[PDB]
């Protein structure tokens, strides 16, 4: 037993363990983006995705 | 009536369109791609397994000579030895001191287990693509299953539907495979006619049951140096073996698309990538005419709460004042968001909601309701979960992740430099003008 990480896609990622059929996981953002309304360093955010 | 249409080739993700024609009401066009199909075509080139190393028993001639004869068997080997003393349980077997020669040969034929173990090389080429399709128009359905090729079309109800072809080409089959106990692995096999020990493609029969083999495995004979009678034969380990040994992992882990890829067809399906061009025809019986068709009147948006999530999660109402009791349909017509339900009832001065997904954070656009626009914005926040395997991106992003504050705080960040340069020289020509008065 052990813990193992995985960098999941952008678009999506296939997990296949022991004879059970495998699974598909997806991801988005989740970076606090829009601002409110106040000065934001909403910069941070578009660095969390699409860095360059 | 006749309307083209792009469609990202993708399962289980509905595409809502509209057709325009004067004097009828919008007709509401969603297409699903139920599955694709991949299927290369193969020719068979030969069939492999782990062999058997027949070894009949020495031909012995006693107290006087003989030749090495070849055979048409695979891998054939002949040998003759002169000085042998062939000994067994009863005592000597045959008497002239030296004289005597003995002729031991060995060949080579599948084991009976490869019925079952055999492994088979494939030559495919010229990928073809069939995707099945499901059209709804009018609470009307019908399926249909057509070649991507864009010359031949769709059966269903003798109606005709023209497919693709492709945007971008993909294969992940290579030229040269090989498939075995229903597994396919992508590997480089030796052409037919050539073999090399120790090595895939070891023996080759043209059938698994077929009389005629070529192989060649490296058997070596070696002298007899014992008492009794025996053939030492010394040969490289099967290449077929080896193979299995080392094989690497096969062509389902590696398939890029996530492509499920089956034995019996030789075929990939149910996998992702590219654009498909299609042209729809629809039966003029199918649309209605805008007389009864219903008519909203003062419709106006409201978005309760927004969220840009990655699944539909987006909430939308809409307040409209109509005159007849009926169904008009609905559709959002501007790329960024996708709708959920596409007709819907219509009340004298009744209100309803809908379910949009969307990709950009400033979800703003024209939504269609029944025969008339409505613009309408807000603001959706990022989710929490950021993760999830439902459905995602039922629309691509298209820069459009920029807010509408980002956009405020760009323009206000440009300076207007070229107007104060332009002040400048003109100031100075003036200026020069002046002092050259003097
Ligand atoms: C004993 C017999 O059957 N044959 C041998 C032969 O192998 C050997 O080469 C020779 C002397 O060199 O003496 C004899
Ligand atoms: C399909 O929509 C039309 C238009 O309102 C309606 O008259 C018809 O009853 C609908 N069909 C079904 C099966 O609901």
């Amino acid at each position: 037993t052990t813990s193992r990480n995985f960098s999941v896609g952008r678009e999506g990622l296939e997990y296949v363990w022991g004879n059970h059929e495998p699974v598909r996981v997806w991801a988005q953002e989740s970076a606090p983006g829009d601002p409110h309304g106040w000065p934001h360093e909403i910069i941070i955010h578009y660095y969390h995705r699409h860095p360059v | 009536f006749e309307h083209a249409t792009t469609v990202p080739n993708v399962p289980g993700i509905p595409y809502k369109a509209l057709v325009e024609r004067a004097g009828y009401a919008p007709l509401n066009l969603e297409i699903t791609v139920v599955s694709s199909e991949l299927t290369p075509s193969t020719n068979k080139e030969y069939v492999t397994c782990k062999f058997h190393t027949v070894v009949p028993s020495p031909q012995v001639k006693c107290c006087g000579s003989l030749e090495c004869k070849a055979s048409s068997k695979a891998d054939y080997t002949c040998r003759v030895f002169g000085g042998v003393y062939p000994f067994m349980w009863g005592g000597a077997q045959c008497f002239c001191d030296s004289e005597n020669t003995q002729l031991s040969e060995a060949y080579v034929e599948f084991a009976p287990d490869c019925t079952i173990d055999h492994a088979v090389a494939l030559k495919v080429h010229t990928a073809a693509l069939k995707v099945g399709l499901r059209i709804v128009y009018g609470n009307t359905t019908a399926r249909l299953d057509t070649f991507v090729n864009g010359v031949t079309p769709g059966s269903s109800r003798d109606l005709k539907v023209i497919a693709g072809p492709i945007s971008a080409a993909f294969s992940p089959f290579d030229h040269k495979v090989v498939i075995r106990k229903g597994l396919v692995y992508n590997y480089d096999f030796p052409e037919y006619g050539a073999m090399n020990p120790g090595a895939f493609g070891d023996i080759q029969a043209s059938s698994l049951d077929a009389t005629d083999i070529v192989a060649r495995t490296d058997i070596r004979l070696l002298k007899p140096s014992v008492k009794n009678i025996h053939v030492p034969y010394t040969q490289a380990v099967s290449g077929y073996e080896m193979w299995k040994n080392n094989s690497g992992r096969p062509l389902q882990e590696t398939a890029p698309f996530g492509c499920k890829i089956e034995v019996e067809p030789l075929r990939a399906t149910n996998c992702a990538y590219g654009h498909i061009p299609i042209s729809i025809d629809i039966p003029d019986a199918a649309f209605v005419r805008s007389s009864e068709s219903p008519t909203i009147l003062e419709v106006s948006c409201t978005v309760a709460d927004c969220i840009y999530s990655a699944d539909f999660g987006g909430s939308l109402t809409l307040q409209y004042k109509a005159n007849r009791e009926g169904h008009c349909p609905v559709h959002s017509h501007s790329t960024t968001a996708v709708l959920k339900e596409a007709t819907t009832h219509v009340t004298a001065t009744g209100s309803i909601t809908l379910h949009f997904s969307t990709s950009s954070p400033q979800a703003n656009f024209i939504v269609s309701l029944c025969g008339k626009k409505t613009t309408c914005n807000a603001e959706c926040k990022p989710p929490a979960d950021h993760i999830i395997g439902e459905p995602h991106k039922v629309d691509q992003e298209f820069q459009a992740a920029v807010s509408k504050t980002s956009w405020n705080w760009l323009l206000a960040l440009f300076g207007g430099a070229s107007s104060l340069i332009v002040v400048g020289l003109i100031v100075l020509v003036c200026s020069s003008m002046l002092i050259n008065t003097r």
